């Protein structure tokens, strides 16, 4: 289970405190795990236990909202970016978050015509 | 740089992932897990017990401060909140600690499963 | 077709009339409706199990 | 491609077996009550349970014979259980998913069912159709909202947030829609501030990984830092902190070496007046004086006059 500070819960004052999208996986997953066990003992019918084991193996969604059950839904029925959906696409961390970090110290201003200066040197 | 050399990779394993995650402590005891869903309580703003953002097993929030409280200043380097699971440092160690849901059932990993290859 | 609604005696040779299935169905098609109209391709493969 | 369908699809045919077996179960309803109830009364006198089968019944009971009481008495409160697993959909529908999942809003309802049987009540005069539900809907709810917003809510709050304005909605009578204003607080006997307190604490967190907008280069949350150090004050403070002692260079080392860092500084912040009293010159006085001496060996503005820009 990944550490908390990094999936973190975020801060916007007002009550709209965004939180995250894998801790809710968990949120699932832990509950499906505990509530279950918390059947075991009472050993009541498997209709509420053996049937949950699937709602337990369902943790597969944690690992991928998306392979193989229908995905679970997000704020907009999105494939809740699975923990296995962070460093996966070109826009998914991974390379873009390392091979192509953005980075600091430099400029980004419109390059208008300015042939007055020489070539070996630019005009800042 | 130097300290690292080359990266092997194999199927991980509980009992092997049972080597990290848990962090026994001189309460003399045994800490790893998590059990119960959580972020912080609403009113206060800090995780709880278990708790997915634990301020104890996971570590600090305000840097060098036991959830038990009575904890300020830093220089300590072993603190274990006498009466809590707060073992402070810098609030950095928190980023370097994992736990586990401890599946009651022996669930299998989707990454073999419907896997394009479906090794399993 | 017509084996789920308006299963009127050969109503197709009354609405189609011109070459509906070479003018007379095919092999594989039978057009039984007694238990197909509102009861086939609806549970006979559709929507299964009950 | 569906386990909900599964529920159908294997229990949509499950019936209620009528309510006649209620008494057939009643015999067992008890009997189990017993069999345990003894066996833990017997836990409870002693041995905290000898883990003995016979003690599984205060009255005598041949092992296999009583093994027939249980299992049979159990399928009684198990078949009927599996049987009473159709109308439950009512609770699902009424509570859709309660910001969770239809299924979780029925499996938590299953936590009911059992919490019926037991304290379903035989020889009552009608089915738990008016009592089973009861649990059901009191067991879901409790969940639901225990469940699901990843911030647990106390009920005194997650209900005020859904009552303070609800009431008002109706309380709007004799007023203009949104009734009064802070009188609402008074109406429910509260202080606005707590009200906002409750108002603020509502809705839910934003995605923080949702598209910035109509366009892309955007899951939200590409999107803040709180704290690093703003390189600026990490190259500052070190200089400052370090200099706080690195400019300690306008005094003799009798104090420069000791009181340098008050009683702590750089330290968590302490080892104090006593200690130095001993720790350095078997003093107790000399701490305060030579410390005051140095405590001024820096202030007349020329002493250590190289960090005046500090103005801090």
């Amino acid at each position: 289970v990944i550490p908390p500070d990094l999936r973190p819960m975020v801060q916007l004052d007002g009550g709209r405190f965004a939180t995250s999208d894998l801790n809710d996986l968990y949120r699932r997953v832990i509950n499906r795990n505990n509530r279950l066990a918390r059947l075991q003992e009472i050993l009541a019918p498997e209709i509420i236990v053996r049937n949950e084991k699937r709602m337990l193996q369902e943790v597969d969604a944690l690992i991928d909202n998306g392979r193989r059950g229908r995905t679970v839904v997000g704020a907009n029925n999105r494939p809740l970016k699975s923990l296995s959906d962070i460093i996966e696409g070109k826009q998914g961390r991974f390379r873009q978050n390392l091979l192509g970090k953005r980075v600091d110290y430099s400029g980004r201003s419109v390059i208008v015509v300015g042939p007055k200066l020489k070539i070996h040197q630019c005009g800042l | 740089t130097n300290q690292f050399d080359y990266v092997k990779i194999g199927l991980a394993s509980p009992e092997r992932i049972r080597q990290w995650g848990e962090r026994t402590l001189p309460n003399g005891q045994v800490v790893g897990e998590v059990t119960k869903p959580e972020t912080i309580n609403y009113r206060t703003l800090k995780p709880e017990m278990d708790g997915l953002f634990c301020e104890r097993i996971f570590g600090p929030a305000k840097d060098w401060e036991c959830h038990c409280g009575k904890y300020k200043r830093v220089r300590h380097r072993g603190i274990v909140c006498e009466r809590c699971g707060v073992e402070v440092t810098e609030s950095r160690v928190r980023r370097h600690r994992m736990g586990y849901i401890k599946l009651a059932a022996p669930v299998a990993h989707v990454w073999y499963l419907k896997g394009i290859p479906s090794y399993i | 077709v017509l084996l789920k609604a308006l299963g009127l005696s050969d109503n197709e040779i009354f609405d189609a009339l011109r070459h509906p299935e070479y003018f007379q169905k095919t092999i594989e098609k039978e057009g039984q409706f007694s238990e197909e109209e509102a009861l086939m391709e609806l549970y006979r493969k559709l929507r299964p199990g009950e | 491609e569906d386990s909900i369908r599964l529920y159908l699809q294997e229990i949509g045919r499950i019936r209620l077996l009528r309510a006649d077996e209620e008494i057939e179960l009643a015999r067992k309803i008890a009997d189990l009550l017993e069999l345990e109830r003894v066996r833990e009364r017997l836990s409870e006198k002693l041995e905290r349970d000898p883990r003995d089968s016979e003690w599984a019944e205060a009255v005598q009971l041949p092992l296999p014979a009583f093994r027939y009481r249980l299992h049979i008495g159990r399928r009684a409160k198990d078949k009927m259980v599996q049987s009473n697993l159709r109308l439950v959909v009512s609770i699902a529908k009424k509570y859709m998913n309660r910001g969770l999942s239809f299924q979780d809003l029925i499996q938590e309802g299953s936590l009911g069912l059992i919490r019926a049987a037991e304290k379903f009540d035989h020889e009552k005069g009608y089915k738990f159709s008016t009592y089973a539900t009861w649990w059901i809907r009191q067991a879901i709810t409790r969940a639901i909202a225990d469940q699901s917003r990843t911030i647990r809510l106390p009920v005194h709050l997650y209900e005020t947030i859904s009552r303070i304005k609800k009431t008002t909605k109706l309380l709007s009578q004799e007023m203009g829609r949104k009734p009064t204003e802070e009188e609402i607080a008074t109406r429910m006997e509260m202080t606005i501030e707590k009200l906002r307190f409750i108002a603020k604490s509502a809705q839910l967190p934003i995605s923080l990984e949702t598209p910035i907008g109509k366009e892309e280069d955007s899951r939200l949350g590409d999107f803040i830092e709180s704290d690093g150090e703003t390189p600026e004050d990490q190259v500052s403070k070190n200089l400052l902190r370090e200099d706080l002692e690195k400019v300690l260079d306008s005094l003799s080392p009798r104090e420069r070496d000791v009181l340098r860092l008050r009683y702590g500084l750089d330290d968590g912040r302490m080892k104090t007046l006593e200690e130095i009293g001993q720790i350095f010159n078997v003093t107790r006085e000399r701490i305060r004086q030579i410390e005051a001496k140095a405590l001024r060996k820096l202030r007349h503005p020329n002493r250590n006059s190289v960090l005046k820009e500090y103005i801090r």
